[PDB]
């Protein structure tokens, strides 16, 4: 669960 | 930027109106919406000039302090012309009364209520909002001097939009000293609202929201 | 009465620094313990004696006094023990024989970091030049933002013009003024960070039973 | 107890 950071550099 | 234009910014960046569309059921719709409401946080965070030019850890770690606080912001900006009722969303308008129904909500509530009385009283305007929104991540416990920088461009921008106003240079002064020493107000009721939730997520009587779960393993 | 009339009474009402012996021995989870929780009851009594002496604070609800000093106890203890600090980089002067560093901090375990928090909030008021005066002001305004609700916002409206007046006398630019002020208020929040992690660490201790008997203290802890 | 003896009888 690394969710924040997916979040962080996608968009 | 001129204040004024990174005014403009912090509202192009706030996040969409949501809904919920959907005792155990109201516990079941305030994690659903704070999960809901976390993947927006993150594209408004993104969105205030230079915050994605911090470190990858320093943008990870102001949100995970800060979520909590900016959630209850958010919730008080939107319950300000409603007194007696606090706006979680506009399926989800709850008060004093329906927090009575899971041990520990109607502190918390009473709490949330009390602080938006008080922006209430002061008259909060939308632009002073969006400042302090901002200044409550960016104030969280070569990317630390950028840090600083930041919060110093909002605190002007805060500044800025008190000037514009229009009141006595001490009335300014005493304004804007109202204004930070209710985000202490904010803080505690996040602690509040942090405690709560832990224990509910310990005691597994909380759906399992990934982004949520994440957020608050972080505390 | 007038802002400098309030600062003054603030300068006069300034507890004495409480005294206490660094151990002979190097220091023990216990002796550390002992140490920094006789320093706490002895300044809470300072402490009550110091608010009572605020202009107009005696005449609150005595629930409200209550409710104030419960709350803020640990973050006025943490601002006034940064003040002491700030001529001395790298220390913590909890009282004049008990200047503690990390060193000192390893023999309690967790409390290594509530000193880190302490030193690096401590490094920002050095680098902002707090003043003497402006932590007057502060330290009131932790305690009083922490009908007698509507006399509680008049005390605190005086102190805050208190502090826009202290930073008058500084001369600078109204702009500088307002982000000095903002710059001010805006390290409350990290001390009373630093109060929560304070409160917790203490909680735990005194679960532990390293926590001896000081009557007030343990008042005041058990109130959260 | 010793809060309020404090505040109202020190
Ligand atoms: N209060 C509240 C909730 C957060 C919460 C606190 C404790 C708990 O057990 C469960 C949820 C909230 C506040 C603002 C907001 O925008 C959204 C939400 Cl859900
Ligand atoms: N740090 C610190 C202590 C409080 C404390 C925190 C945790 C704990 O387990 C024991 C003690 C302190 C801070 C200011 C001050 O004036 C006096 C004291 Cl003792």
């Amino acid at each position: 669960s690394h969710k924040l950071v997916q979040l962080l550099t996608t968009t | 930027l001129s204040p004024e234009q990174l005014v403009l910014t912090l509202l192009e960046a706030e996040p969409p109106h949501v809904l919920i569309s959907r005792e155990a059921s109201m516990m079941m719709s305030l994690t659903k919406l704070a999960d809901k409401e976390l993947v927006h946080m993150i594209s408004w965070a993104k969105k205030i000039p230079g915050f994605v030019e911090l470190s990858l850890f320093d943008q990870v770690r102001l949100l995970e302090s800060s979520w909590m606080e900016v959630l209850m912001m958010g919730l008080m900006w939107r319950s300000i012309d409603h007194p007696g009722k606090l706006i979680f969303a506009p399926d989800l308008v709850l008060d004093r009364d329906e927090g009575k129904s899971v041990e520990g909500i109607l502190e918390i509530f009473d709490m949330l209520l009390a602080t938006t009385s008080r922006f209430r009283e002061l008259k909060l305007q939308h632009k002073e909002y969006l400042c302090v929104k901002a200044m409550i991540l960016l104030n969280s416990s070569d990317s630390s001097r950028k840090l600083a920088h930041l919060l110093n461009a909002v605190t002007d921008a805060l500044v800025w939009v008190i000037a514009k106003s229009g009141i006595s240079s001490q009335q300014q002064s005493m304004r804007l000293a109202n204004l930070l020493m209710l985000l202490s107000h904010v803080r505690h009721a996040s602690n509040k609202g942090m405690e709560h939730l832990l224990n509910m997520k310990s005691k597994n009587v909380v759906p399992v929201y990934d982004l949520l779960l994440e957020m608050l393993n972080a505390h």
